[PDB]
RNA sequence: CCGCGGUGAAUACGUUCCCGGGCCUUGUACACACCGCCCGUCACGCCAUGGGAGCGGGCUCUACCCGAAGUCGCCGGGAGCCUACGGGCAGGCGCCGAGGGUAGGGCCCGUGACUGGGGCGAAGUCGUAACAAGGUAGCUGUACCGGAAGGUGCGGCUGGAUCACCUC
RNA sequence: CCAUGUGGACCCGCCCCUUGGGGUGUGUCCAAAGGGCUUUGCCCGCUUCCGGAUGGGCCCGCGUCCCAUCAGCUAGUUGGUGGGGUAAUGGCCCACCAAGGCGACGACGGGUAGCCGGUCUGAGAGGAUGGCCGGCCACAGGGGCACUGAGACACGGGCCCCACUCCUACGGGAGGCAGCAGUUAGGAAUCUUCCGCAAUGGGCGCAAGCCUGACGGAGCGACGCCGCUUGGAGGAAGAAGCCCUUCGGGGUGUAAACUCCUGAACCCGGGACGAAACCCCCGACGAGGGGACUGACGGUACCGGGGUAAUAGCGCCGGCCAACUCCGUGCCAGCAGCCGCGGUAAUACGGAGGGCGCGAGCGUUACCCGGAUUCACUGGGCGUAAAGGGCGUGUAGGCGGCCUGGGGCGUCCCAUGUGAAAGACCACGGCUCAACCGUGGGGGAGCGUGGGAUACGCUCAGGCUAGACGGUGGGAGAGGGUGGUGGAAUUCCCGGAGUAGCGGUGAAAUGCGCAGAUACCGGGAGGAACGCCGAUGGCGAAGGCAGCCACCUGGUCCACCCGUGACGCUGAGGCGCGAAAGCGUGGGGAGCAAACCGGAUUAGAUACCCGGGUAGUCCACGCCCUAAACGAUGCGCGCUAGGUCUCUGGGUCUCCUGGGGGCCGAAGCUAAC
């Protein structure tokens, strides 16, 4: 029984990535797949669909990375070098407006949970609200 | 640990042990001299080296060592304990002040001064510039 | 001593042991490096501390009696003052009350015969426990005996070496 | 005291409100003083009542250190009714009734501490602090108490007790500087027994004015901060001196000398802002206008003239930390913040020269923050470095899968009230600058009220099955407990047979043997463990668990997808389990074996070796609870290459899928291993 939902999202993301997988897949829910509307629309990732497995619903999450490189060594650099989880359960982290994250200089996005939608720093500072701050990804 | 053990039974602050047994804060000390030996040193160096017994107006009977070529302490002396241990000697942890009580200046110093209380030279013995 | 030459042997299975050395490997708590290290002991000194018969001082709770000031409550009467008699004042008694005394229990400040071990400090003492299979593998909980070091018992551990016991 | 009553107070009935708000009815109760002048006028004052103003009481949410080696506190204590008391609620006080109230979201106790605006530090988060100024509290010799009053339970008021010094014909009285100033004690340490009432302010008065160490100021202290000076230009390949110099010269150094220019101190003359009204006059006693007195600081600041070159020190110069030679000294004398420097070449001791730093100051000591991501929220850790609780069960608590809908507590947003002043930031301005001060401006977390959003968390309802649990059927196992049987071996006893030695050791000896041992055969008693299988294996939460058999019992893995429907993971405290040893009662006691008895080795052996031997090892119940109780690595869950060997279930079965044990290894990790 997962704990933070989430979290195991982002993760199964993380490694997936680290390994250079060409997708992983993830159980589905409204929330894990309004959160990866974002990492989409923002490249991160090619993207997800709805898919099934076994017969329970998961998430395809069909991962982007670079080209390959010369020298020793020679995957990929990442796309999403670095994806970690902010307000995690039993620590709820919630942020002003004006507590928003600037995250990575601007490199990188900071997923808001604002009462209005799922956001990111951008956005939410945009539109000017505030909320628990799901993650910060770059 | 945990953040929700950081809540109950949160963070220990650092408390500090004062280096100097030297009562209410203060900065020096007004003792009585009592047996003015002379200790060895320890494990790497070696000599002879001054220091005195004194019985603090706070009440400790406390060890200082005594700076200088040479004094002129005894067993009644009055003196003014500054604070700094000398890392030859265990148990003394305060040094004694010159030029300030029965506790007089070393003669003919003249680099350190304010450090060894000693009103410095006249030099040729005039007015602030001459010689 | 340096050198010359004449005559001219014996023996060597073999590397285990003795002295010196080369390579490889393992252990190491050593690295002016085993003609090493470290632990403990007895002796001289210094700093601090635990216990601690007994005493002194202040503070608190408890039980019972003693209780100032003062406010509240009762009286205030042919014997006190005032009274248009409605009543007021003095005074009296009482609950409460500072504090005090009696016996007992705990708290800290302080003095202290008697006692324990501690840490450190020059040069010394005796043993050799540990460190390399450290010459009885080591450590460990426990028990016992020993001034102490440590010795042996019982079970565990490897944080043990050595092609007995076979990860580098 | 009576009268009076716009009115107001109370009871009581009623209305509008809604806990003693407002309005009303008949009843009852309650006022008061005069003084003064330019006296038919007005000033002051006075009484009652409603309103404003200000100030304050009370109450509540929230926020406020350390120690659990402080864990339980509480009897007026928790509530209730009646009553007392107060301006008002109330255990605030008393009487009765009930028995409760507070506590690990730390009560009770000990220690420490006035709290805040702010100050210091810090990148921030945070830490440390709260002296000056401002707001709030509390105290005034210790303790108690009330009187008077709007207000006090009254610092320079009062009463009693205590201590204390003081007067006393001893019968009894008097005081309190934690007010300014001073004294003494303490101490490393903290000032003038000043001037002024001119100003701002407070008190009383129609006013004149009185008072006021509040305050405005002056003095002392480099205690801190800010500005100022000790001079400015010139002045030789370069004085003297002192230093160094494999001795030619380098250095102090343009530094001085010397020249010229300026001219703090000091002298002369002038000297003020801070001061305008209260009073008096006109006016109307308004508004307004006119008049006049009014300084502590001061004869000071400041301006004008004249005017002399006219205080410098202190720390360091091995590395951090910028600055180097020589002479002395010789592990001495001495340096030292850490590391250390000195035992006859010291850049580390002392002096000299030189140099760096800072400059009326510089060093030092103490303490706070920093560095210290060395308590880590931002920002750390636990295989071997300090760090996983011996294991489990489970309480409070923390945490919680998937879908939809209500709430919208959290959370976010907008408005608004609050967030005084000083300080802080910013702009502007004043004192010749600054320090310091004035004006304006900005922002602020939090908290109150109103409105809004609803993703995520909380709550509620509805629904699902991907967690979890159950069911069906199957498997392995030294998992445990109870009872019972089995063989080997050992020692002891009996019989037979049989001798002279056996045993033991590096060698030996003690020890056992002719009451005939050992060695061999047969039979008997007893205790303990349980070969080979057996393993590089298994099972158990750990400790731990192996002859076999039966029985009672735990857990667990797989196949089926059948049932419930989030029912879950963790787990402070609690409770239970926990090798060996040890302890208690009782039994048993073959072998072994602490202590102990001898033997031998040794320089000596209370030791390694040897021969005996007690507790003990064994079982029962009770106790102990520790451990290298080690994988030295908490539990659960999800995710991330493989290969190889192995145990156990399913399988279209030497291939794939589940559970467990090892090996080697991707990425990654690690200080390395
Ligand atoms: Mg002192
Ligand atoms: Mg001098
Ligand atoms: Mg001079
Ligand atoms: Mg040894
Ligand atoms: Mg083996
Ligand atoms: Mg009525
Ligand atoms: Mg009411
Ligand atoms: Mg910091
Ligand atoms: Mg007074
Ligand atoms: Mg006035
Ligand atoms: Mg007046
Ligand atoms: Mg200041
Ligand atoms: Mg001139
Ligand atoms: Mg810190
Ligand atoms: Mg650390
Ligand atoms: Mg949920
Ligand atoms: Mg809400
Ligand atoms: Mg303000
Ligand atoms: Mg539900
Ligand atoms: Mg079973
Ligand atoms: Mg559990
Ligand atoms: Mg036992
Ligand atoms: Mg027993
Ligand atoms: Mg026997
Ligand atoms: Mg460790
Ligand atoms: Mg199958
Ligand atoms: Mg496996
Ligand atoms: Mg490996
Ligand atoms: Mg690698």
């Amino acid at each position: 029984m997962l704990t933070d939902p989430i979290a195991d999202m982002l993760t199964r993301i993380r490694n997936a990535t680290r390994v250079y997988k060409e997708s992983t897949e993830v159980p589905a829910s409204r929330f894990k797949e309004e959160i990866l509307k974002i990492l989409a629309r923002e490249g991160f990732i090619k993207g997800y669909e709805r898919v099934e497995v076994d017969g329970k619903p998961y998430l395809r999450i069909h991962l982007k990375y670079g080209p390959r490189r010369q020298g020793p060594d020679p995957r990929p650099e990442q796309v999403i070098k670095h994806i970690r989880r902010i307000s995690r359960p039993g620590r709820r982290v919630y942020v002003g407006v004006k507590e928003i994250p600037r995250v990575r200089r601007g490199l990188g996005i900071a997923i808001l949970s604002t009462p209005k939608g799922v956001l990111t720093d951008r956005e939410a500072r945009k539109l000017g609200v505030g909320g628990e701050l799901i993650c910060e990804v770059w | 640990p945990t953040i929700n053990q950081l809540v109950r039974k949160g963070r220990e602050k650092v408390r500090k042990k004062s280096k100097v047994p030297a009562l209410k804060g203060a900065p020096f000390r007004r003792g009585v001299c009592t047996v003015v030996r002379t200790v060895t040193p320890k494990k790497p160096n070696s000599a002879l080296r001054k220091v005195a017994k004194v019985r603090l107006t706070s009440g400790y009977e406390v060890t200082a060592y005594i700076p200088g070529e040479g004094h002129n302490l005894q067993e009644h002396s009055v003196v003014l304990i500054r604070g700094g241990r000398v890392k030859d000697l265990p148990g003394v942890r305060y040094h004694i002040v010159r030029g300030v009580y029965d506790a007089a200046g070393v003669k003919d110093r003249k680099k350190s001064r304010s450090k060894y209380g000693t009103k410095k030279p006249k030099e040729a013995a005039k007015t602030a510039a001459k010689k």
